């Protein structure tokens, strides 16, 4: 693998309720990925919330934690669908690829900060 | 839910061609890799083919490299193994399978390719019997030797299936002729070697062939 | 190739007791090594992938170590489900590869074989060849010894053996040896002997006939 994958933008911030899309960059010529999505838990815990293309031995997809790529083929959206608060944390990808070897490399880490929605004006 | 079933195996003589074929279901079958493993009697299992999602990346191991080619049809949810120019060596469980980074964490159920020049023929069944009758011991043992047969396999039963306690039928050997041989025994009670009778049923339906042999 | 090698071939336990089973890579391959059972007539099960990452799914009684060279797959109290080869596979590099596998086969107490000689019939003798047949029925453990005498001597290169599974109901193994001859040299002799050695005599035993009896 010639060089870790990466995951923008560094600070993402969004309002509880909408959607949040960090893009995952991976250059790649379709010869054999897999790309990881994941989630640090507050005890640094690489938790891993979608895959492309989706674990077959994993009990089931969360609905929340998308997963597209775009056609350039190199970009990937990795979105928070209808973000809660408690989405709020320490995100990043990771690539796993075959060729010559195989290596797994993570990309630097990114924050999602999920605001809560201001009620109207009294 | 995710599933993988081969066709294609059976015999083929040394220097022909086979073409095996793969269906799978219950998954996105372009996303992924597919592939083709191999397990021989007494050999470790043997990875002899993968294709990318897209069909544009193949890769073989030096052993198959020339012979063998996979190719997939994501309309068809299928892939194939076209296998040229094959040699006694080739003769095994051909799996197909999906890696995932790595491991595969999907297979087939297995399709036995058998290379061989052998002609079908029906086993010759002959009565395995002590040399004396005679015993001072409370257990006897018989049988039925089932030899030169071509291909595998044969079905045996004793007394028509109303005895199985205490029967071994054991696995066919391949003998240096191209045809296989395999025994069949039971033990039993010795003061019975004079009342009851001891048949053996042998069936091949490759040769449309049923014997029944009483044992003495 | 990396080559992987499994130790040891069998290891021989109860349910309830702890398996242990390595494997070795000929080079170092990081963290791809991954873990498969597989039983009769069936494809290998995925059990560990990435040397100490378990399936969702698999029994928590299974646990893969190691990184570098040595691996260990560990089964912390046996089921009797789990009786079954477990290989290892590299995703390091091309070839991707397997280990020879490690049976994990029922213990139980030791069983000597019953023995048993069967002369060639004279149905086949009119064929024109002799099969000597030797039975060694419901023994344990597997390792055994048979050897061919015919007059005093040792046969070598004209028998083949075949032993069944491990009976689901006692545990033992149960194995044939076949000496094959032309009717020509079968006639040239006189006795025929099967000489099996096992743990379970205390020196081997002797099952014979004389052709003419
Ligand atoms: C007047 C009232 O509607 C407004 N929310 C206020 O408190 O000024
Ligand atoms: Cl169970
Ligand atoms: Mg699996
Ligand atoms: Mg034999």
């Amino acid at each position: 693998m010639w060089n870790p994958p990466t995951f923008s933008p560094a600070l993402l911030v969004v309002t509880e309720g909408d959607n949040a899309t960090f893009t995952c960059s991976f250059s790649n010529t379709s010869e054999s990925f897999v790309l990881n999505w994941y989630r640090m838990s507050p005890s640094n815990q690489t938790d891993k919330l979608a895959a492309f293309p989706e674990d077959r031995s994993q009990p089931g997809q969360d609905s929340r934690f998308r997963v597209t790529q775009l056609p350039n083929g190199r970009d990937f959206h990795m979105s928070v669908v209808r973000a809660r608060r408690n989405d709020s944390g320490t995100y990043l990808c990771g690539a796993i690829s075959l060729a010559p070897k195989a290596q797994i490399k993570e990309s630097l880490r990114a924050e999602l900060r999920v605001t809560e929605r201001r009620a109207e004006v009294p | 839910e995710v599933k993988l079933v081969e066709s294609g195996g059976g015999l083929v003589q040394p220097g022909g061609s086979l073409r095996l074929s793969c269906a799978a279901s219950g998954f996105a079958f372009s996303s992924y890799d597919m592939s083709w493993v191999r397990q021989a009697p007494g050999k470790r299992l043997e990875w002899v083919a993968t294709i990318s999602g897209g069909g544009r990346y193949t890769y073989y191991p030096d052993t198959v490299k020339g012979r063998f080619t996979i190719s997939r049809d994501n309309a068809k949810n299928s892939h194939y193994l076209q296998m040229n120019s094959l040699r006694a060596e080739d003769t095994a469980v051909y799996f197909c399978a999906s890696p995932y980074g790595g491991y595969f964490d999907v297979w087939g159920q297995g399709t036995l390719v058998t290379v061989s020049s052998a002609s079908t023929k029906g086993p010759s069944v002959f009565p395995l019997a002590p040399c004396s009758r005679s015993t001072s011991e409370s257990t006897a043992a018989l049988g039925c030797l089932v030899k030169d047969y071509f291909p595998e396999p044969v079905t045996v039963s004793w007394n028509s299936g109303a005895l199985t306690s205490g029967v071994h039928t054991f696995p066919a050997v391949l003998q240096s002729s191209g045809l296989y041989s395999l025994s069949s025994v039971v033990t039993v009670p010795s003061s019975s070697l004079g009342t009851k009778t001891y048949t053996c049923n042998v069936d091949h339906k490759p040769s449309n062939t049923k014997v029944d042999k009483r044992v003495e | 190739e990396i080559v992987l090698t499994q130790s040891p071939a069998t290891l021989s336990l109860s349910p309830g007791e702890r398996a242990t089973l390595s494997c070795r890579a000929s080079q170092s391959i990081s963290n791809f090594l991954h873990w498969y059972q597989q039983k009769p007539g069936q494809a290998p099960r995925l059990l560990i992938k990435y040397a100490s990452q378990s399936i969702s799914g698999i029994p928590a009684r299974f646990s893969g170590s190691g990184s570098g060279t040595d691996f260990t797959l560990t089964i912390s109290s046996l089921e009797p489900e789990d009786f079954a080869v477990y290989f290892c596979q590299q995703s390091n590099s091309w070839p991707h590869t397997f280990g020879q596998g490690t049976k994990v086969e029922i213990k139980r107490t030791v069983a000597a074989p019953s023995v048993f000689i069967f002369p060639p019939s004279d149905e086949q003798l009119k064929s024109g060849t002799a099969s000597v047949v030797c039975l060694l029925n419901n023994f344990y453990p597997r390792e055994a010894k048979v050897q061919w005498k015919v007059d005093n001597a040792l046969q070598s290169g004209n028998s083949q053996e075949s032993v069944t599974e491990q009976d689901s109901k006692d545990s033992t193994y149960s194995l044939s040896s076949t000496l094959t001859l032309s009717k020509a040299d079968y006639e040239k002799h006189k006795v025929y002997a099967c000489e099996v050695t096992h743990q379970g005599l205390s020196s081997p035993v002797t099952k014979s006939f004389n052709r003419g009896e």
